[PDB]
């Protein structure tokens, strides 16, 4: 449900 | 920090929010 | 929040989400307290009843924002975990006694007209203002009712309830550590924290010096918005001791 977030973040 | 607790939006333009009054009020 | 409205754009720009990386959800609220400090319950991070036991990795903090679910470009900052501390005698067997945690982000954090930090409050301020009748402010992003969701942050303002009353709401062991807060019955008016409003901050705005200070942290509450019940919140200056004593030693 929520939007994606910048893939930087996740790393 | 020093400023810690005042609003850029709010406190630091002396603009209130919609219901702060509701809280002053209460302080009795 | 059940029965709160929406927030105002900055009006609570110390609001912090505590969100899972994987799945990539809402957990918690938390709250600014310096550039590098965000406060929150400790049953945010652990619980072992519900198997909950998160640790740095798991975590983002998202700070500045407004929108539930949209990553907001431009306006919000994501921040990672460096550190997190738990209070050392955090109740979760019992009754939620202690229920706070300090987490360290691993950069600090640029302030703007969304991101800004909320006041710790003294002896004297907490003595003044955590009075039966005298009224906080909750915020989150939290259920809308006890049985959805909302677009926005939501705010509701809830007074302070003198202690015999939220004594005899409750068959749970309420502490010197905690308090409660929101209407009666018979005050027409309603409002609560629900879940996923959890290590919100409760604040309130002194009238001697026009800031605004946390009091205390969402806590528990035994379903949303009933009436005869209240809501519980960590009550904050009985725990400024190891708070700072958290970031005199790891600041
Ligand atoms: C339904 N509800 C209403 C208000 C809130 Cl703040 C919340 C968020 N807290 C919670 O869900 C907390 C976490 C552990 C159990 N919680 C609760 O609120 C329990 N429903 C009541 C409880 C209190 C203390 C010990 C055990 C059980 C939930
Ligand atoms: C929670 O996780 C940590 C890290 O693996 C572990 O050491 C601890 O025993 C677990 N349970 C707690 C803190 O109650
Ligand atoms: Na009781
Ligand atoms: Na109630």
């Amino acid at each position: 449900d929520f939007e994606e977030i910048p893939e930087e973040y996740l790393q | 920090e020093a400023d810690c607790g005042l609003r850029p939006l709010f406190e630091k333009k002396s603009l209130e929010d919609k219901t702060e009054r509701e809280l002053l009020e209460s302080y009795i | 929040i059940v029965e709160g409205s929406d927030a105002e754009i900055g009006m609570s720009p110390w609001q912090v989400m505590l969100f899972r990386k994987s799945p990539q959800e809402l957990l918690c609220g938390a709250s600014l307290i310096s550039d590098r400090w965000v406060l929150t319950a400790a049953h945010c991070l652990l619980y072992p009843p519900w198997d909950k036991n998160f640790t740095e990795n798991d975590l983002l903090v998202r700070i500045g924002k407004h929108s539930r679910t949209r990553y907001e470009r431009n306006i919000e900052k994501i921040s990672m975990l460096e550190k997190i501390y738990i209070h050392p005698r955090y109740n979760w067997r019992e009754n939620l006694d202690r229920d706070i945690a300090l987490m360290k982000l691993k950069k600090p954090v640029a302030f703007s007209d969304y991101i800004h930090p909320v006041c710790l409050p003294d002896r004297e301020t907490a003595a003044s203002l955590l009075q039966a009748g005298y009224k906080g402010r909750v915020t989150g992003w939290g259920n809308l009712k006890e049985t959805g969701q909302p677009s926005v942050l939501q705010v509701v303002n809830l007074p302070i309830v003198e202690r015999p009353v939220c004594k005899d709401s409750t068959r749970i062991r309420i502490t010197d550590n905690m308090f409660c807060a929101g209407y009666k019955p018979d005050e027409g008016k309603r409002g609560d924290a629900c879940e996923g409003d959890s290590g919100g901050p409760f604040v309130m705005k002194s009238p001697f010096n026009n800031r605004w200070y946390q009091m205390g942290i969402v806590s528990w509450g035994e379903g949303c918005d009933r009436d005869g019940k209240y809501g519980f919140y960590t009550h904050v200056f009985r725990l400024k001791k190891w708070i700072q004593k958290v970031i005199d030693q790891f600041g």
